[PDB]
RNA sequence: AUAUAUGCAUAAAGACCAGGCU
């Protein structure tokens, strides 16, 4: 819920950044919710599912966006258990990322809090008819954090491969649609105001990245709040996930930058890499894949043979309750 | 309401517009008042 | 002559008023095409049309200029024809809401009683003078037919819930709705809601409650367009209370309607060809768009220098509250603020002079903020000296101009200390303590009354028993220490139709009322004989219109009136008892409607007692109840005897439509703000009136014609132009693309 | 707005009564008379297009417009989408939907056969190739043009229309 | 370019055709018949219907628009009326020429005194210009003073 | 600048033909003009105007001049154009017409310009010449016994608009 | 009905479009402003043929305005109703006061007086229809009618048809 | 059911006569 009056009022986005709360990377990156929802769907299904790779949304987002937007190195652990694939961020890579992020000055955290504050200010905890005037005027006086979240787990498919993707959902349009929940979903992002060609190029790259992020979960609509250097919400506008490639290609200012649409080849690369993962790992195997600056041409995949390293990776990747429930299901 | 009509010739389509001095309009109206019919035609019969 | 409160908005907002595209009528010789419904509306597409049916049935019950129709069957046929013409003009495609004024609350009851008493009195005087003239020209030898002697003037008091005429009108409306739904191919996807005089409420209040209930559904479409038809100008302020930008009002034209006074000779002996010509005389109509009014008030009310962010919705609420404070039916107008709408001209500027200093808005979702309105009234009191000086100067200058060119009052307000002298003039009490106590009680009751009025049109009726116990109102400086006052309301129960019929009908118009209660007005031994005196005093207060004077009458006593009414329920028959009950709304649905199979399955097949709607194809929302008396194998016949050449109505079978009991969604605290997903209309003000309403540049230049024909398009400015809720602005990506594409092109 | 080659016809002292249009009397007005004028002003016969002929010419014009606009590339919706403008698009879809369902000869070989078979007011051939005719009595009752010709032979021409052309 | 837009095409006059207004044309171009000598009804505005200042004739003030064209005085060019005469009246500008016609045609059968049989009349007929042809015909036919019975259809 | 100060403008014509009066527009300091609009500006310098004296006996009595805005309330004329106009300065009144279009401005500049009317077709001889005091002056100037000192020579040479800046021997 | 006509149009070109692509722009104006329009003398205009290389001629510079006037002569196909001409149609709306039918863009209205007494309207039918002994007329049913009136509003043509003759009705 | 209207913030005289001006 956001009318034009909020945009016209020039709502500040950096207010309250002093008491912004942060979440642990390891705890937020764990597959506990997806595996849990797997446990309930298994309990009230009675038979094993048909999905092949089980993972978060961010992993596939980065792994699909890599060929054209690759300013981030990633090392991921792959566990093949009971014919299913579990993909997680590497725990040593997690602590290295936390260590290097702890000294990231104050501008990046300011922008992150600005995005979170826009998300908090633009949404409501209840539908508008059931909300009171106290719950609407107190949005700017609330507490913003990344731990408190709501997520959806969705089954997608590509080529001859089924993937179970878990991903956080910012909010919904007006209500929860029981017939088709993904039709009313919506995602909110913040970018700097556009004023020249460089801003155009930067925003198109960000558009491609977040379209790759959003298209995995099938969310149709996206909202973007453009702010200035003072963290003041300058404007807001809408976008449609299916309509992004056509409007990006058919841009009047830059009609022919490239004859090759990045989106279609990104889909093709995603299919190629997912089938590569499908017939590149065997059962009861643990692998590590990686991409960094030094390659710039290819992604590396290796198999780990250390017993202690494999055991600790499995222990830090799969919780005990999921393992015992899987054993109970196999016995039954 | 964009309605052009000629009572005498029952015409509603073959009607033109002209830019003339108001004195010319007054002269033509006076000539009509004196039983003289000056007809303005935009095409040459030949 | 244009009335006030509407001429002012013609002067200040001349650009909202637009004409109407009437019809095409006959094109080919002989009979011609009937202008089928499916053609696009030249006035713009419309979804919901709410009809104030009482304002349609009353003037076509006693026309002022058009010769009066005889009997009642012709009256019903005329109502049918006028409603059909209005519907064909507006062309709704989703819902027609037929709302008839039901049992009014107690606040309006005193005004209703005064209006009915004056109607009975002047009708009696008019027919007495008419009979005197009939006898006078009988002495002269004139011939008078039997249709003029025995048939007296129709009692306008018959427009009141509980009378048999209201029952006949409700039945006729139900039949007409069923017939139109079952014979018109363009009405297939339309649900017709009828709320006759049996349902408690009052017209525009029912419409506002229905709109509020629609807005309470989270799935409700915010882009729906509404139209209201009604002779009351107050609807102009009512639509802005709904906070639905896509809103308009259809009204009878006032400027071009050269209303010429006609006498009884222009009614009786005038010819039948002229009768048909007057019947077919296409009366012009006016479209009054409220989105353009919101656009005007967005710029007008944007006063700079505020300690709080500007909100157009709360400013709209404050403006509507000021307009209601200046004049309303429930509460009498203040002494200081008078000459109608010029008061609205004053207080707004006062608000503009006081808004920067005040921190809070006047009203919040229909709830008053006591300190803000208190200081506004204090500043009004500070200016009351100048306002009284100006109005008394106008009166004295009128007296001087008249001299140059040609209960006892005598208050002489120009003298100092006019408050006390006015108090003993209006109360006949000289005790200062009693006068002070009466003034304090009047101030508290007037604060309660304005609170009641503001809650009535914003959150439903808060109390059905409140009534103003006085005839006048105190000045502004009497409103001091307003934060100490306390206001409370009890919902109570609305009165039965017979109770309101007893309350508002006089003794001279008891023929429609059943004979059981006639002795309660006619017998001198009745215990309630005192509420209906033959003659009552009138306080002019200084004016010239006869009915504009204060109607000094004994206030009704509720308790013993109730006791007398409930003492005589055992003599009523079954039909009278059925006419003395309050029921729910009626929903009529076509056979080819998309919702018809679902409703039939969930009501007449599954055996369920209720069915929940939420949002559906027609956009309605509520609860549907199976109606027992509706037999599907029956035939719905016209309750009106057919006259000659009035579009012969066949017998409608009950298998071709469905009639169910309708209930609205449960009541909730309605907020005052726009919903998400609203698409604004195309911007209509272009850099001329935007600064004319601000500065003195071409604003006082009087163009005293104000003919609505200067726009003549009013077409692209109706629907939600565009496909984005947020318009492009500043540095958005799409806005950036658009602006540099425009720069490259030009 | 538009004008044709036929014009002039200024006012005369004596008015003309035969001005109203009526197909029963085979009067078509000055605009659609027996003889029209081409670009060079030469006299030419009036051209009347039957529904099959109209279908062929509309399809040819739409394919020519598609060649002009798209450049060398089937459906009524596609042909309606070829042109621009809401009013023009609505008119073209309406006329295509009216014409495709009522076109008696929808194929080019039968159209060429009719050309030959057709090979006399053009309104008569247009109405014969436009609306279905099965009997002489109904043919003369529908429109009185065939009733009075003095060279009628409706039996053989209707037998041809029923067997050689599409029944 | 200050005139309001009109859908009629705009062009220039190329030929001016002169002539006389026939009574049928005068009745056709008129919009109201003028028969009432009075101007006002009882001196409360509202001019007489069918009078010399009928509102259907035109509009000269911004208070009332024209009842025929619907535009104001800035655009309405004025509309003509007709008045029926009880007896025919001579035209002062056509007094002599009519008399000349009276010296050319017969007063009973309405036929010219000379026909194509006369050689001089035959030569005078072939004159292309109407004015000098009429002058020659009048000059030749004013000499003869008797309508010839023989034939030529003369009354003798 | 506004209509009360020269140079300035009187009216502003919109694209649709609406006219804005700058006299009653007191907020003209923050108004932006759009392409295709028309501004009714004041008469500026070097503006071709028709200039006439009545009666107009021949075509040289009505000629196109260039405007120079000057104080005081009298039209200023060169002394050599008085003879074609047949005018003196004992109280003569003369008329001026301003073209309102580009085509008529070009017509006045290329057809009715004063320099193009020096030679008349009536007698294939000029109608404008050195007259009055100047004529007498040159008769006193070109005498054989007229000699000029250096400083006066420099002043007179500088007084020549078309001087090439070279002092003759 | 469908006729072939020879039309001429006067087109005004602004000086801002005086470029090498002006012929194509004039062709686009002609395509926009001819098809889909209606005229009293010619009737409904169906479309134009051979408009890809039509001769626009030479422009006429209007004195004092500078715009160019082009007289474009072209061959088009048009549609014009005729009095007394029978035609097949598909009906759209059925009402007791009459029913409509579609002939191309034209809407022809048939009043109740012009239906034979055998056919009777019935609201109870689904869809509502005119029925008789072995006779049925619903919405969207092929019918034969005869035009008995035409009237022009410049923008549109309105026609009335009758089925009160032999060999006329549903097919 | 509305409620009366008790209101109006620019209209353009023109035609003749006489006396002067260059
Ligand atoms: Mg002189
Ligand atoms: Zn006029
Ligand atoms: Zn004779």
């Amino acid at each position: 819920y956001l009318p034009d009056g909020d945009i016209d009022n020039s709502i500040d986005l950096s207010v309250g950044s002093k008491h912004f709360l942060l979440g642990d990377s390891v705890e937020l990156s764990k597959l506990d919710p997806i595996l849990l929802a797997l446990k309930e769907i298994e309990k009230e299904s009675g038979a094993k599912t048909k999905d092949r790779i089980i993972t978060w949304r961010g992993i596939m987002r980065k792994l699909l966006t890599l060929p054209y937007d690759s300013e981030e190195d990633f090392v991921l652990d792959v566990v093949s258990f009971d014919g299913q694939l579990f993909i997680q961020f590497n725990v040593p890579y997690l602590k290295s990322k936390d260590v290097q992020k702890q000294g990231d000055t104050e501008f990046h955290k300011k922008l992150q809090f600005s995005g979170y504050k826009f998300e908090k200010m633009a949404t409501l905890p209840k539908p508008w008819p059931e909300c009171t005037r106290k719950e609407i005027d107190s949005r700017a006086k609330s507490k913003c954090n990344n731990i408190e979240q709501y997520g959806a787990i969705v089954r997608t498919g590509i080529s001859r491969i089924k993937i179970l993707i878990g991903g956080a959902v910012a909010c919904t349009a007006d209500y929860y649609d029981e017939n088709d929940p993904l039709s009313r979903y919506i995602e909110l992002k913040t970018t700097r105001t556009i004023n020249q060609y460089k801003d155009m190029i930067a925003f198109e790259k960000k558009l491609f990245r977040t379209w790759a992020q959003c298209f995995l979960l099938g969310i149709p609509k996206i909202i973007y709040g453009f702010r200035d250097d003072n963290c003041i919400l300058r404007t807001v506008e809408e976008f449609s996930t299916n309509d992004i490639p056509l409007m990006v290609k058919n841009n009047p200012l830059n009609e022919q930058p490239k004859k090759e649409n990045c989106y279609m080849s990104s889909i093709n690369f995603y299919g190629a890499v997912v089938e590569w993962l499908n017939e590149s790992v065997k059962d009861d195997q643990v692998w590590k894949l990686s991409y960094a600056k030094r390659n710039r041409q290819y992604l590396v995949l290796k198999e780990v043979t250390d017993e202690n390293e494999k055991q600790q990776i499995v222990d830090s990747a799969i919780p005990a309750w999921f393992k015992e429930w899987r054993s109970e299901l196999r016995n039954s | 309401k964009n309605q052009f009509e000629c009572r005498s010739c029952k015409n509603k389509t073959n009607i033109y517009q002209l830019h003339i001095p108001y004195a010319a309009k007054l002269l033509f109206q006076e000539l009509m008042a004196m039983n003289i019919a000056p007809r303005l035609y935009t095409e040459r019969s030949g | 002559g244009v009335p006030a409160l509407f001429r002012w908005l013609s002067r200040k907002y001349p650009k909202i008023i637009s004409p109407v595209i009437q019809d095409e009528d006959v094109d080919i010789d002989g009979e011609s095409r009937p202008t089928r419904y499916e053609d696009p509306n030249p006035n713009g597409e419309l979804d919901n049309l709410y009809l104030d049916m009482n304002g349609i049935v009353h003037p076509c019950s006693h026309p002022e200029h058009k010769p009066v129709p005889e009997t009642e069957d012709e009256m019903m046929l005329d109502v049918f024809a006028y409603t059909e013409n209005v519907i064909m003009m507006a062309r709704p495609r989703k819902v027609i809401y037929i709302a008839v004024d039901g049992v009014a609350p107690r606040a309006k009851m005193n005004q209703q009683r005064s209006r009915r008493f004056r109607s009975a009195q002047d009708a009696k005087d008019a027919n007495e003078k008419k009979a005197a003239e009939l006898k006078e020209m009988e002495k002269k030898g004139e011939i008078i037919d039997d249709a003029i002697k025995n048939k007296k003037t129709w009692d306008s008091n018959a427009i009141t819930p509980g009378t048999p005429f209201m029952h006949r009108l409700a039945d006729s409306l139900r039949y007409w709705a069923a017939y139109k739904l079952t014979t018109d191919p363009g009405w297939s996807g339309i649900e017709v809601i009828i709320s006759d005089a049996s349902v408690p409420g009052q017209g525009q209040h029912k419409i506002m409650s229905y709109v509020r209930s629609l807005r309470s559904s989270p799935k409700h479409d915010p882009n729906t367009t509404h139209c209201i038809y009604g002779l009351n100008a107050n609807l102009i302020f009512l639509g802005l209370a709904t906070h639905e930008p896509h809103f308009k009002i259809l009204r009878e034209d006032v400027f071009a309607q050269d209303k010429k006074s006609y006498s009884l000779q222009d009614q009786l002996r005038m010819t039948d060809i002229e009768r048909q010509e007057l019947k077919d005389k296409k009366t012009p109509f006016l479209w009054l768009h409220l989105n353009i009014l919101r656009e005007y008030l967005q710029i007008e009310l944007n006063v700079p220098g505020l300690s709080f962010p500007f909100d157009l919705e709360k400013s709209i609420d404050d403006w509507v509250f000021i307009c209601f404070f200046c004049g309303n039916n429930f509460l009498p107008h203040l002494p200081s603020l008078d000459v109608r709408d010029n008061s609205i001209t004053t207080l707004v500027t006062i608000w503009k002079q006081i808004l920067p200093t005040m921190k809070g808005y006047l009203t919040t979702d229909g709830y008053l903020n006591l300190p803000a309105v208190e200081r506004l009234l204090a500043e009004l009191a500070k200016k009351e000296d100048y306002i009284f000086r100006k109005r008394y100067e106008d009166e004295k200058r009128s007296l001087e101009n008249q001299k140059r060119r040609k209960k006892n009052e005598e208050i002489r307000l120009w003298e100092p200390g006019y408050r006390k002298r006015y108090y003993e003039t209006k109360f006949h009490t000289k005790d200062p303590q009693k006068v002070k106590k009466i003034a304090r009680n009047m101030v508290q009751k007037y604060i309660e009354g304005v609170s009641w009025v503001l809650l009535y049109y914003y959150q439903g009726c808060p109390s059905w028993n409140w009534y103003y116990p006085y005839h006048y109102a105190p000045f502004a400086a009497d409103f001091v220490n307003l934060s100490e006052l306390k206001i409370e309301f009890v919902e109570g129960t609305p009165f039965r139709p017979y109770e309101q019929l007893m309350s508002v009908l006089p003794a001279a118009s008891s023929h429609n009322l059943p004979d059981v209660f006639r002795s309660l007005m006619s017998d001198a031994n009745s215990e309630i004989i005192d509420f209906y005196p033959e003659e009552f005093p009138l306080d002019m207060n200084g004016k010239k219109v006869i009915w504009q004077a204060i109607p000094l009458l004994p206030f009704i006593d509720e308790n013993r009136l109730l006791k007398a009414v409930q003492s005589k329920y055992d003599q009523l028959t079954e039909d009278e008892k059925f006419r003395n009950t309050n029921r729910s709304e009626i929903l009529v649905l076509g056979r080819s409607h998309s919702h018809y199979p679902t409703l039939v399955k969930e009501l007449y097949e599954e055996g369920k007692d209720s069915y929940e709607f939420q949002v559906d194809s027609s956009g309605v929302s509520g609860v549907a109840i199976k109606l027992q008396s509706f037999d599907r194998s029956g035939v719905l016949r016209l309750p009106v005897k057919q006259l000659e050449g009035y579009r012969h109505y066949p017998d409608i079978s009950n298998r071709d439509f469905l009639m169910v009991e309708f209930k609205q969604l449960p009541k909730s605290h309605a907020k005052s703000m726009i919903l998400s997903g609203l698409i604004p209309h195309l911007r209509r003000l272009t850099q001329e009136d935007k600064d004319s309403i601000l500065y003195g540049g071409t604003n006082f230049y009087g163009r005293n014609r104000f003919s609505p024909e200067e726009n003549a398009d009013f077409k692209q400015y109706i629907g939600p132009h565009g496909k984005s809720q947020y318009l492009p602005r500043q540095g958005g990506y799409k806005a950036f693309i658009q602006i540099h594409s425009d720069e490259a092109k030009g | 707005v538009s004008t044709s080659t036929v014009g002039a016809r200024r006012r005369r002292a004596k008015q003309q009564v035969d001005d109203e249009e009526n197909a029963t009397l085979l009067r078509l007005g000055p605009e659609f008379a027996l003889k029209q004028y081409d670009h060079d002003g030469n006299e030419h016969d009036l051209i009347a297009l039957s529904l099959s002929e109209s279908r062929l010419l509309i399809r040819e014009a739409l394919k020519a417009r598609s060649r002009a606009r798209n450049g060398g590339v089937i459906d009524d919706d596609e042909l309606a989408k070829v042109t621009s403008g809401a009013v023009a698009n609505g008119v073209v879809k309406k006329t295509l939907d009216y014409l495709n369902t009522f076109a008696r000869f929808k194929d080019e070989e039968t159209c060429t056969a009719v050309d030959q078979l057709l090979h006399l007011h053009p309104f008569e051939i247009a109405q014969l190739s436009s609306l279905g005719c099965e009997d002489v009595d109904e043919a003369i009752t529908l429109i009185p043009s065939l009733a009075a010709k003095k060279e009628v032979n409706l039996q053989r021409i209707l037998d041809e229309l029923n067997r050689l052309e599409d029944p | 370019s200050q005139f309001p837009y009109s859908s009629a095409p705009l062009r220039s006059v190329k030929e001016v055709q002169f002539g006389l207004l026939s009574p049928e044309e005068i009745r056709a171009i008129s919009v109201v018949k003028i028969e009432y000598p009075e101007i006002m009804d009882e001196s409360r505005q509202r001019p007489r219907e069918g009078g010399l200042n009928d509102p259907k004739l035109g509009s000269i003030d911004r208070n009332f628009k024209c009842q025929t064209c619907g535009e104001g005085m800035a655009e309405c060019p004025g509309h003509f009326g007709h008045m029926e005469l009880a007896k025919p009246v001579f035209h002062i500008g056509f007094i002599p020429k009519i008399k000349k016609v009276c010296e050319c045609i017969c007063m009973n059968c309405g036929k010219l005194l000379l026909d194509e049989t006369n050689p001089t009349m035959a030569q005078a007929i072939r004159i292309r210009d109407p004015k000098k042809r009429f002058n020659a015909v009048w000059q030749l036919c004013k000499t003869k003073m008797v309508c010839e019975a023989d034939s030529r259809g003369g009354c003798g | 600048n506004g209509p009360n100060e020269h140079p300035g403008a009187k009216y502003v014509i919109r694209d649709n033909g609406d006219r804005i009066d700058l006299r009653y527009h007191k907020r003209a300091g923050d108004i932006v003009l759009q392409y295709g609009w028309k501004v009714e500006r004041h008469l500026m310098d070097d503006d071709p105007v028709l200039f006439n004296r009545q009666p107009s006996l021949h075509k040289m009595s009505m000629m196109a001049h260039r405007v120079k805005v000057m104080p005081y309330s009298t039209f200023r004329l060169n002394l050599s154009v008085t003879s074609p106009y047949n005018a003196d300065f004992d109280g003569d009144e003369m008329n001026l017409h301003v073209p309102q279009s580009e085509e008529t401005r070009a017509e006045l500049s290329q057809l009715c310009a004063v320099p193009l009317q020096i030679v008349s077709p009536q007698s294939n001889k000029p109608v404008m010449g050195i007259v009055q005091d100047t004529l007498c002056g040159v008769r006193k100037m070109t005498l054989r016994d007229t000699f000029i000192e250096y400083e006066q020579v420099m002043n007179m040479l500088f007084w020549v608009p078309s001087w090439d800046g070279v002092v003759p021997q | 009905m469908f006729f072939l006509k020879d039309l001429s149009l006067i087109l005004t070109l602004h000086p801002s479009y005086f470029g090498p692509q002006m012929n194509q722009y004039l062709r686009e104006k002609l395509l926009t402003d001819v098809e889909g329009t209606c005229t009293g003398q010619f009737g409904y205009i169906v479309t134009v043929l051979d408009g890809m290389n039509i001769d626009v001629g030479k422009g006429r510079i209007i004195p004092g305005s500078g715009s160019a006037e082009f007289e474009v002569k072209y061959r088009a196909v048009v549609w014009k109703p005729f009095k007394g001409e029978v035609v097949d149609a598909i009906v759209s709306n059925v009402s007791p006061i009459g029913f409509f039918a579609d002939v191309g863009p034209l809407n022809v209205f048939v009043s109740t007086r012009l239906i034979p007494d055998n056919l009777v309207y019935n609201p109870s039918n689904s869809p509502p229809a005119y029925m008789s002994n072995d006779e049925l007329i619903t919405k969207g049913s092929k019918v034969r009618l005869k035009v008995v009136g035409t009237r022009t509003d410049v923008n549109e043509i309105y026609a009335i048809g009758s089925i009160k003759e032999d060999f006329l009705g549903a097919i």
